[PDB]
């Protein structure tokens, strides 16, 4: 299980430089290629560039002048810098492990082959919003289970995550230990320009009395971390 | 640069075979790769070097490449196969070496209907103690993905302070949405109850909550 994990600022101001890092775990940078890809809202995939573990690079011509990709084999990481951003650079950015292939279709002495690349393991994506607006961390409130949120053998309880900017926030339960039954709803964008969302977990109703449920909310752009206990 | 041409959309009924094409200019002499992107998710490699299956990819997916057309064939299509599909090749010549197709939306026709499950939460004591109040109406497991939400204070419609999301697909191929009603604690305390009323396909599910 090689895993890739993007880390970025979430919010970057117009004209400034976007900086991202991808941390590889469960495998090595060595011997592989490593790409950045982005996808602006409602658009297709745009490959930005790759880097070989040795440092050799290749870039898409459309971003070439503003981008630099680097690699750090000592930390099993690789990174991207994008200069002079505007709102056109607002997008989800992905990192992906990239493989080199060769098809030898004829005789090797006749150099009758060609090279190709493809991306086999993807990161989860990091959302980057280019905006002059200020970050705001959320308030977090418990959504208590009750006879009005039960459905026989199961019950719903949750956390309300209110008034943040920009996207995203991540919500885990019991520090990530509780995953089954977890439903984090997409955010609403309110007229105030601020987002709100709810995360709900469905649990056994018979044992609501004796179990402990805590929602962990992380909003990276504001460095907000909240743990909220949710009980009847 | 080298041009990859995909249909914007392909529609099929469950159990049928879907075919997604990628043209073309002697694409048969190149190596074609395919990616699936489900709604709200990171892309996933589903075919490489024309026909190679990555580990974990369902048997129903099959890549082929010939002449001026590469095809991704999905047999026995399921609702879960709905996604955007992109073909991709690497062009040595340049200038654009990494070419993605524009992508094809696969739509699955005639999926079963599902009425929404609705849960309504009253304001928390914590939020009230901070002099605010929010009602939270969570709507899940419905299909098709269109609903309308109406709020009532007692039996009177209320439109101010309402924020509602557009539906988005869940992991189980049905849809979810949420609606929020902002109130003052005074307003919350002054009515006998508030209700969230959800209309889907002409039928309505209503949940009510009341102070304490």
């Amino acid at each position: 299980q090689v895993q890739l994990q993007e880390s970025g600022p979430g919010l970057v101001k117009p004209s400034e430089t976007l900086s991202l890092t991808c941390t590889v775990s469960g495998g090595s940078i060595s011997s592989y290629y490593w790409s950045w890809i982005r996808q602006p809202p409602g658009k297709g995939l745009e490959w930005i560039g790759y880097i070989y573990y040795s440092g050799s690079t290749n870039y898409n011509p459309s971003l070439k002048s503003r981008v630099t990709i680097s690699v750090d084999t000592s930390k099993n990481q690789f990174s991207l810098k994008l200069s002079s951003v505007t709102a056109a650079d607002t997008a989800v950015y992905y990192c992906a492990r990239t493989l080199h292939g060769r098809r030898i279709y004829g005789i090797v002495a006749f150099k009758e082959w060609f090279t190709y690349y493809y991306m086999d393991v993807w990161g989860k994506g990091t959302t980057v919003t280019v905006s002059s607006a200020s970050t705001k961390g959320p308030s977090v409130f418990p959504l208590a289970p009750s006879s009005k949120s039960t459905s026989g053998g199961t019950a719903a309880l949750g956390c309300l995550v209110k008034d943040y900017f920009p996207e995203p926030v991540t919500v885990s339960w019991n520090s990530g230990a509780l995953t089954s039954g977890v439903h984090t709803f997409p955010a609403v964008l309110q007229s105030s320009g601020l987002y709100s969302l709810s995360s709900v977990v469905t649990v056994p109703s018979s044992s609501l009395g004796t179990q402990t449920y805590i929602c962990n909310v992380n909003h990276k752009p504001s460095n907000t971390k909240v743990d909220k206990r949710v009980e009847p | 640069s080298y041009v990859l041409t995909q249909p914007p959309s392909v529609s099929v009924a469950p159990g049928q075979t879907a075919r997604i094409t990628c043209g073309g200019n002697n694409i048969g002499s190149k190596s074609v790769h395919w990616y699936q992107q489900k709604p709200g998710q990171a892309p996933v490699l589903v075919v490489y070097d024309d026909s190679d299956r990555p580990s974990g990819i369902p048997e129903r997916f099959s890549g082929s490449n010939s002449g001026n057309t590469a095809t991704l064939t999905i047999s026995r299509v399921e609702a879960g196969d709905e996604a955007d599909y992109y073909c991709q090749v690497w062009d040595s010549r340049g200038p654009t070496n990494w070419v993605f197709g524009g992508g094809t939306k696969l739509t699955v026709l005639g999926q079963p209907k599902a009425a929404p499950s609705v849960t309504l939460f009253p304001p928390s004591s914590e939020e009230l103690q901070a002099n605010k109040a929010t009602l939270v109406c969570l709507i899940s497991d419905f299909y098709p993905g269109a609903v309308t939400v109406a709020w009532k204070a007692d039996s009177s419609p209320v439109k101010a302070g309402v924020e509602t999301t557009t539906p988005s697909k869940q992991s189980n191929n049905k849809y979810a949405a949420s609606s929020y009603l902002s109130l003052t604690p005074e307003q919350w305390k002054s009515h006998k109850s508030y209700s969230c009323q959800v209309t889907h396909e002409g039928s309505t599910v209503e949940k009510t909550v009341a102070p304490t």
